[PDB]
């Protein structure tokens, strides 16, 4: 999905 | 979770978290460095930082939950770690909303080596 940083 | 926090970006936003926040400017999807490119990408910012006020908690896969109180979200009681990213993420999705109208297809995908620099949360 997403997943960031 | 994250699977989570993208049926509330639907649900505020109309647009599908994959693709449109997963690859988006600096920081959202995938964040780290750069100043962020706009005010949705700046959602994102804070998003991560508000994760990264929760060191001993795992945003990604934590599920939550929530309900809505006439168009509001209200984080229900959970574990502390699981009502602190419900808030994380309540408040993204409520950026993401108030600031459809900057939303730009130009951002998508946006290249890393464009997003460069420390900015401290």
């Amino acid at each position: 999905v997403a997943f960031r940083s | 979770s994250l699977l989570e926090f993208g049926k509330m970006i639907l649900e505020e936003t109309g647009k599908l978290a994959i693709p449109s926040y997963s690859s988006y400017g600096c920081y959202c999807g995938w964040g780290g460095k750069g100043t962020p490119k706009d005010a949705t990408d700046r959602c994102c910012f804070v998003h991560d930082c508000c994760y990264g006020n929760l060191p001993d908690c795992n945003p990604k896969s934590d599920r939550y939950k929530y309900k809505r109180v006439n168009g509001a979200i209200v984080c229900e009681k959970g574990t502390s770690c699981e009502n602190r990213i419900c808030e994380c993420d309540k408040a993204a999705a409520i950026c993401f909303r108030q600031n459809l109208n900057t939303y730009s297809k130009k951002y998508m995908l946006y290249p890393d080596f464009l997003c460069k620099g420390e900015l401290k949360c």
